[PDB]
DNA sequence: TCCGCGTCAGACTCGTAGGATTATAGCATACGTGAG
DNA sequence: CACGTATGCTATAATGTGAGTCTGACGCGG
């Protein structure tokens, strides 16, 4: 009866970059930060897989 | 050129003219069309020199034939263009201009000289007001300011016979008229008559200034500039960019400002302009010169084009970025390269993979050279083209040059000396540098993209210094601790662990082999496992009394695996070394053992062998990291629901009334901290063993071969702390403030945090990451302060022949001996023939290096205390003796004379801080502290020994302690100290002094949260000065109404209560004061900030009761963030807010005066008739009572001691040991091993200077501060010859000031505060003879240390003749 | 002793970008040096 | 003598200005 509202998605806390990390739930926040940071450094290959 | 010293002094107007080669009259730079220098402009060729080599401007004389031929037509000398970087010019200023550095730089020289405040001088300079220069009529005296209206009054009445002027002309006249001699005598006469304490300093300082001014031969007028020097053109260049545009220095904009306004001033003087306009122009001229010298000091700096302030002269010297730190104390370097690093597991310890193309380029001159000696290259340009074409024969020549040629590898940051190492290079195809694994530790190298600098030592000398001193193989031990830095890790560890570790039966349990060869063949054949018990016959080789090795053959139960590792193990070592399951910790000991028994080459070979076998078996095994590895305890949910309803019950009790925010914070943190340990220990029992393997018939228990458990137990990678977060519970995380979040993370990484647990994790994570970026800065700033202070310290002598040293006892704190005496005195020169108990035969000699063998003898006899020779007590002037220092911990033998000890000390103290900043922070998330410091339980039976303790017996029957410093010890039978235990104040002891307790008994219980105020006397309780709202606060309850009192401190307190000390006073039934047993003191206990008293006034107390609970919020987290500021505070000698009081002079004391409650402790010694009287706070309670014969430095108050007071009363070894222990407390809390001798070096540098009383035969008089070495030199010649004896007193300097107090001004300038250092040196006319290292590095010379010590000592003896 | 002032704050790496911003009067005599 | 560079004078009256703020710490001097 006290509850007024609820989170729309489980994703809303996280940004775009971090949303692309699969098992984020099992990853330390520091390592996850650098992961989201290195995805931005990824050079596209000849065959996009 | 080769010179002896450098001196700095004020520039005379005429001196400035000497350097100048002409007056630049015009702002003209160059001609827009012919981009050549304009007439008498800023780039004038007529003044600074020719633009092109041996060519005049108008072009009449060309070629090297024309030499010094000044062209008559244009007026340009035919010399090299180089001259335009060296020739200076000048500017004729219309008005005299004050030099900002002597005006604004604090304290200031012009102000201190005239004894005239800055404000007065400035009013004069900006032409607001006149100043009197001299009036024969005392009507107006000297230096008296007159406003515009004040000047009109005296001008009519007296006029003429009184001289008062405005602007820099006035101040220059005032400086010219001032007689340095006469004022010196007048000031000496003032000090003779009435020397007031604080103004004696200031008068003595102006006397020192006047004396120093006359001795320097500087003239005060010269502080005001009449001629202004101009920097040579090439040092403020106008060059064309590719785009056709030009680019120029900001000095050109500032010079043009000055010239325009100066020339306009000449004009307005020629034109006889009205005075208001002349004044404005003189203001603007001084503004422009002050902007040119030091922009930003004179207020708002002049912004150029972007808005950024123009970079002025001083700005190019001053900043870190100036010229000292950037271009002179370090530079960019030829024959330098870099690239990504990658592993070279195939390499030997002394080798590194160097890319082909990289090495081709670095050794270009060496190739050119061999190419011409083989006659393959006709000349250098053909050799260059052969290299450009990269011809096949060139590769073969390059291979020949690199052979036996060492290359330096460097990694940023270079924290300690092993951050540079030499290797023999191995040419490799590919662009990445290959690094040997075992040195990755010293570089802190991990291959996820780190890069390294390569440097080529060119000279034969540099090659030899690289191969002998800097080689990887030769730098095995660290400069800080004696432990080795080079050691196998990761795979090399995993492989050897897999080999040694044993399993149940397996293939071929209980088999008999004939040596390790049979074992290996069996394992390779596939009939035996590596972890299977098998009886083998190994033949170990043990060293005898001489150099001969004795051979011993015996049967010992072992695994196959360990037998095969024995094959790698050199003869001399015991088989017991390989017989355990090996981890990284055991392998490090293995290589150290081998080094000290067998020597360097065998350990080198053995190290390589360990690496090869380790990696080869690492791939043979096949360890993996599965998700099933991290097994969660079945009993987590129970522990957590229990812990969770518990914390819930305390939160509900919070609204009730037994709880402050601090108390509940402590209680919740304690509950979760114990829960975390519980779940972790559940996981580790369930994981570490919980291996049900059926032995040969029935079931057995043995260690688990779970992958993550093996990784943790071997010490290969993760610790138990990390695996807690994986498989157990993540725990309580700590905010960026350091205060810990009340809600812990119940989950682990295998379980998956949920959105809320992950979000809560973020705080700790990011504070960790921000910590690495930000704190490494203050860490690094401490490294640099330390280095500057201990640069000069070098081993100068072999033996000073001193007996003096500091008594080192074993660090036995917290039951388990923290640091053994043997290790603490391992590698030190023993002082004073210290034998065994029975004094009738010497056991140990005097000057003898404490080797591991001597140390092992010490342990059989169980010596507790040893006077050892230390750096601090060494007599050597201008350095320290090899014996006072002891072993070079990095070499493993006696230190070499000439070694730069100070640098190594500063680096080794600095490194751990800087490394522990980034390291613990990125790696951990949460804080795993454990606060449950309630009960002391004793581990081994013995009798209770209480030293320093004053306790009162309470009505319970129990001994309740009321001492501040209390040390419970555990004595055995023989009577040695083995366990220690710091009992606090407010403690209940189970048993009293000298009583027997059994193993596992609790001997004292105390509350950790709340330090109670415990009363000695019994009676009724009285509220003194405890006015509600003024000093305390009142808070009331329901139904009946329980009020509770909280003592508001002066922070929250009103102006009314400020002077009142609030205190619970003990009165009896009559309502008279109860006395404290045996003294005239009435009982009264002064309550500090927020002392929460429950029980309201008039309540009968018994003795030994808790009056008041002051809350003790310990929001501290266990990290270096909080430790390092304490380290910096000790090194810089930062006096605390409440210094500890100590006996000043020995003798017999009674009390005199009191200010309300403030004690005025009166010492009246026995022999020394003069008293010493101290004001003391009322609330600070004394350890001493009344008439006792206390000696110098007996502890009176409770509170932290100032290192100053320790040095000043007890002396050197006292204060040195205080610093060493207080610093080491912090570093030891973080698991950092630094030898005391390094800290001792820096304390020696702290105690460099000494103040002097009285005169000798030199110029001492009252209170000059001179260095200790130099006054000792004087005292040695004085004692032999006689003359006036001089009393001295050593002064402590904290690091920053100690580095600025060095008599080298080049070192002082390079360190910090450069503007101020150069003004004080320039005014003193100081002469730097270049003795220190920084000084010689700046002039680009040989260091007076290491290799350079030989050459440098040869120059010092060339000073005696020729 | 209270409060404006002024000197402090890790080490290397690379990748960079922008020239942007601004307005001035127009014409005759004088001052000075260079080309034919 | 031409070319480049500079100093000259203009006559309605007009005559008083004008960025970014916030670190935290410590050690002297007034
Ligand atoms: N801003 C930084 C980052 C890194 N380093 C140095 O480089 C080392 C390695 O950095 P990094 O590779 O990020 O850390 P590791 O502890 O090796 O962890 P990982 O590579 O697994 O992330 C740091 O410990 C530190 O000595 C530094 O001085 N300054
Ligand atoms: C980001 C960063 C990195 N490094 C070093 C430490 C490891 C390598 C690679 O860094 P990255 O992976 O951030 O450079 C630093 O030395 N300083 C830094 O600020
Ligand atoms: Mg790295
Ligand atoms: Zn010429």
């Amino acid at each position: 009866d006290q509850v007024d509202y609820m989170d729309v998605s489980t994703q809303q806390v996280v940004s775009v970059g971090a949303s692309l990390i699969p098992f984020l739930e099992h990853d330390d926040a520091n390592r996850a930060l650098m992961g989201a940071n290195m995805q931005r450094q990824a050079v596209p290959t000849l065959r996009a897989d | 050129e080769e010179f002896d010293a450098i001196k700095i002094a004020l520039a005379s107007p005429d001196m400035i003219r000497s350097w100048s080669f002409g007056e630049v009259k015009k702002p003209e730079t160059i001609n827009y069309r012919t981009f050549k220098p304009e007439r008498d402009g800023l780039f004038c060729a007529r003044i600074f020199g020719p633009v092109k080599d041996y060519e005049c401007l108008c072009g009449k004389y060309k070629r090297l034939k024309h030499r010094g031929v000044i062209c008559e037509k244009c007026g340009v000398e035919v010399t090299q263009t180089k001259v335009r970087r060296e020739r200076m010019g000048h500017i004729e200023l219309a008005s005299p201009t004050a030099h900002i550095w002597f005006l604004k730089s604090l304290p200031s020289r012009i102000g201190l000289l005239l004894d005239m405040p800055l404000r007065d001088i400035e009013r004069v300079l900006y032409f607001e007001s006149y100043v009197v220069i001299e009036g024969g009529m005392t009507n107006l005296e000297r230096q008296q300011i007159l406003t515009e209206e004040q000047y009109l009054d005296a001008l009519e009445e007296f006029g003429d016979e009184f001289d008062a002027k405005m602007g820099a002309e006035a101040i220059q006249a005032l400086l010219k008229s001032m007689d340095l001699e006469q004022e010196c005598e007048q000031l000496r006469e003032e000090l003779n008559e009435t020397n007031s304490e604080t103004k004696r300093k200031k008068l003595t300082k102006r006397i020192k200034l006047l004396e120093a001014f006359v001795q320097s031969g500087n003239k005060p007028e010269w502080m005001i500039l009449t001629v202004l020097p101009v920097l040579p053109p090439d040092l403020r260049p106008l060059v064309p960019l590719d785009g056709g545009r030009f680019a120029t220095s900001d000095l050109n904009d500032l010079y043009r400002r000055v010239i325009n306004r100066n020339n306009r001033l000449k004009r307005l003087l020629d034109l006889a302009a009205p005075d208001i306009i002349v004044r404005n122009e003189k203001r603007m001229l001084q503004e422009a010169v002050d902007a040119l010298l030091d922009n930003g000091r004179r207020g708002r700096a002049i912004t150029g084009s972007n808005k950024r302030p123009l970079k002025s002269l001083a700005d190019m010297i001053k900043g870190k970025q100036g010229r000292f730190r950037q271009n002179l104390l370090g530079k960019r370097v030829d024959y330098s390269g870099r690239s990504v690093i990658t592993v070279g597991p195939y390499l030997r310890l002394h080798q590194c993979g160097l890319p082909k193309k990289m090495a081709l380029e670095l050794f270009k001159p060496f190739i050119y050279g061999k190419l011409e000696l083989r006659g393959l290259a006709t000349t250098i340009k053909a050799a260059k083209k052969m290299v450009e074409r990269e011809e096949a024969v060139v590769w073969d020549i390059l291979d020949e040059v690199i052979r036996e040629h060492p290359v330096l590898l460097n990694r940023a940051p270079t924290l300690h000396r092993l951050g540079i190492q030499a290797f023999e290079p191995v040419l490799i195809e590919g662009k990445a540098i290959q690094l040997h694994p075992l040195v990755c530790a010293a570089y802190n190298a991990d291959f996820d993209g780190d890069q390294m600098a390569v440097h080529v030592p060119l000279t034969l000398e540099a090659q030899l210094e690289a191969r002998a001193l800097m080689m990887s193989t030769n730098n095995i031990l660290s400069p800080a601790n004696g432990e080795p830095i080079i050691v196998p890790s990761q795979d090399v560890v995993l492989g050897l662990y897999y080999m040694t570790r044993d399993c149940v039966n397996a293939k071929g349990e209980g088999m008999v082999l004939t040596g390790p060869k049979e074992a290996e063949r069996l394992y390779r054949s596939g009939l035996a496992s590596l972890h299977a018990r098998v009886k083998v016959r190994i033949t170990e080789y043990e060293k005898d009394a001489n150099g001969e090795l004795v051979a011993k053959t015996s049967l010992k139960d072992t695994t196959v695996g360990r037998a095969i590792l024995w094959m790698i193990v050199p003869k001399g070592l015991p088989y017991s070394i390989v017989n355990q399951a090996l981890g990284k910790k055991a392998i490090s000991k293995m290589l150290n053992t081998c080094y000290r028994i067998l020597g360097l080459k065998p350990t080198v070979i053995f190290a390589d062998q360990i690496m090869y076998t380790g990696f080869a078996y690492a791939a043979r095994s096949g360890a993996s990291v599965g998700i099933d590895d991290m097994v969660i305890p079945e009993k987590k949910h129970e522990i957590i629901s229990e812990a969770e309803a518990e914390v819930a019950e305390i939160q509900e009790q919070f609204q009730s009334g037994l709880v402050t925010a601090g108390e509940r914070y402590n209680k919740v943190i304690d509950i979760w901290a114990a829960a975390n340990d519980r779940v972790s220990k559940a996981m580790m029992d369930n994981l570490q063993t919980e291996t049900v393997i059926n032995r040969d018939g029935q079931e057995e228990k043995q260690v688990s071969f779970n992958s993550i458990y093996m990784m943790a137990d071997s010490g290969a990678r993760g610790s138990a702390a990390q695996i807690r977060q994986l498989a157990g519970m993540r725990g309580l995380m700590a905010k960026p403030d350091g205060s810990i979040i009340e809600t812990p993370i119940t989950a682990n990484f295998r379980e998956g945090l949920n959105v809320l647990q992950y979000f809560i994790s973020t705080h700790g994570a990011r504070k960790g990451l921000a910590d690495t970026a930000l704190k490494t800065a203050n860490s690094g700033y401490l490294t640099r302060r330390l280095v500057d202070v201990a640069q000069d310290l070098v081993v100068t002598e072999d033996d000073c022949g001193t007996h003096e040293g500091i008594m080192m006892t074993p660090v036995i704190e917290g039951g388990d001996v923290k640091e053994p005496l043997r290790d603490r005195v391992l590698g030190r020169v023993t002082a004073e023939d210290v034998l065994k108990p029975g004094t009738a035969d010497i056991l140990v000699p005097r000057n003898t290096l404490l080797h591991e063998q001597w140390c092992d003898l010490l342990e059989e006899n169980s010596v507790d205390a040893v006077k050892v020779r230390s750096v601090v007590s060494c007599d050597t002037d201008f350095g320290v003796c090899a014996h006072c220092y002891g072993r070079d911990l990095a070499r493993g033998h006696i230190i070499n004379k000439g070694e730069a000890i100070g640098v190594i000390a500063a680096q080794s103290i600095g490194e751990p801080g800087t490394q522990l900043t980034m390291r613990t922070f990125h790696i951990g998330g949460a804080a795993s502290r454990a606060a449950a410091e309630s009960s002391i339980q004793v581990k081994n039976k013995g009798s209770i020994k209480l030293s320093n303790v004053k306790s009162v017996v309470n009505s319970s029957g129990k001994l309740v302690i009321t001492s501040r410093n209390t040390e419970l010890k555990l004595i055995d039978e023989f009577g040695r100290t083995k366990e220690s235990y710091k009992v606090p104040y407010g403690a209940v002891l189970a048993k009293g002094d000298g009583e027997q307790v059994a193993g596992g008994e609790t001997v004292a219980n105390w509350d950790p949260h709340t330090m109670p105020v415990i009363t000695e006397v019994s009676g009724f309780v009285r509220f003194t000065d405890m006015i509600d709202g003024q000093t305390i606060t009142r808070q009331t309850d329901e139904l009946t109404g329980l009020s509770s009192l909280v003592v508001l401190d002066s922070a929250e307190r009103t102006a009314g209560g400020k002077d009142l000390r609030p205190a619970l006073k003990i009165v009896d039934a009559q309502g008279n004061d109860v006395l404290i047993p045996g003294t005239d003191m009435p009982a009264q206990y002064f309550l500090p900030g927020k002392a929460i008293v429950q029980l309201e006034d008039g309540v009968q107390i018994s003795s030994g009761d808790t009056l008041a609970r002051i809350p003790q919020e310990s929001g501290g987290t266990k990290d270096i963030t909080g430790g390092l500021p304490r380290v910096a505070d000790l090194f810089e000698a930062r006096r605390p807010k409440e210094p500890a009081i100590l006996a000043e002079i020995s003798g017999i004391v009674s009390f005199g005066k009191e200010t309300k409650g403030k004690r005025r402790l009166v010492i009246t010694p026995v022999d020394g008739s003069d008293p010493y009287e101290e004001m003391i706070p009322k609330w600070r309670q004394l350890n001493v009572f009344e008439g006792e014969r206390v000696e110098r430095g007996d502890v009176i108050s409770d509170g932290p001691e100032a290192p100053h007071d320790i040095l000043r009363l007890r002396g050197v070894h006292a204060v040195t040991r205080y610093i060493v222990n207080e610093v080491q407390d912090v570093y030891r809390l973080q698991g950092v091993k630094i030898n005391d001798k390094h800290i001792e070096v820096i304390v020696r540098q702290m105690l460099r200077k000494a103040t002097i009383v009285n005169a000798g035969s030199s110029d001492f008089l009252e209170g000059e501060q001179v260095e200790y070495s130099r006054v000792k030199i004087a005292n040695r010649e004085l004692e032999a010859n006689g003359k006036v004896g001089a009393t001295y007193s050593r002064d402590l300097l904290g690091i920053t000031k100690a580095s600025l107090a060095t008599e080298s001004f080049i070192s002082a300038a390079s360190f910090q505060e450069t503007t101020r250092v150069l003004t004080e040196a320039a005014v003193a006319g100081k002469r730097d003879e270049l003795r220190g290292l920084k000084e010689n590095v700046i002039v680009g010379r040989l260091i007076p240390a290491g290799t350079g010590y030989a050459y440098h000592q040869d120059r010092m003896r060339r000073r005696a003749a020729g």
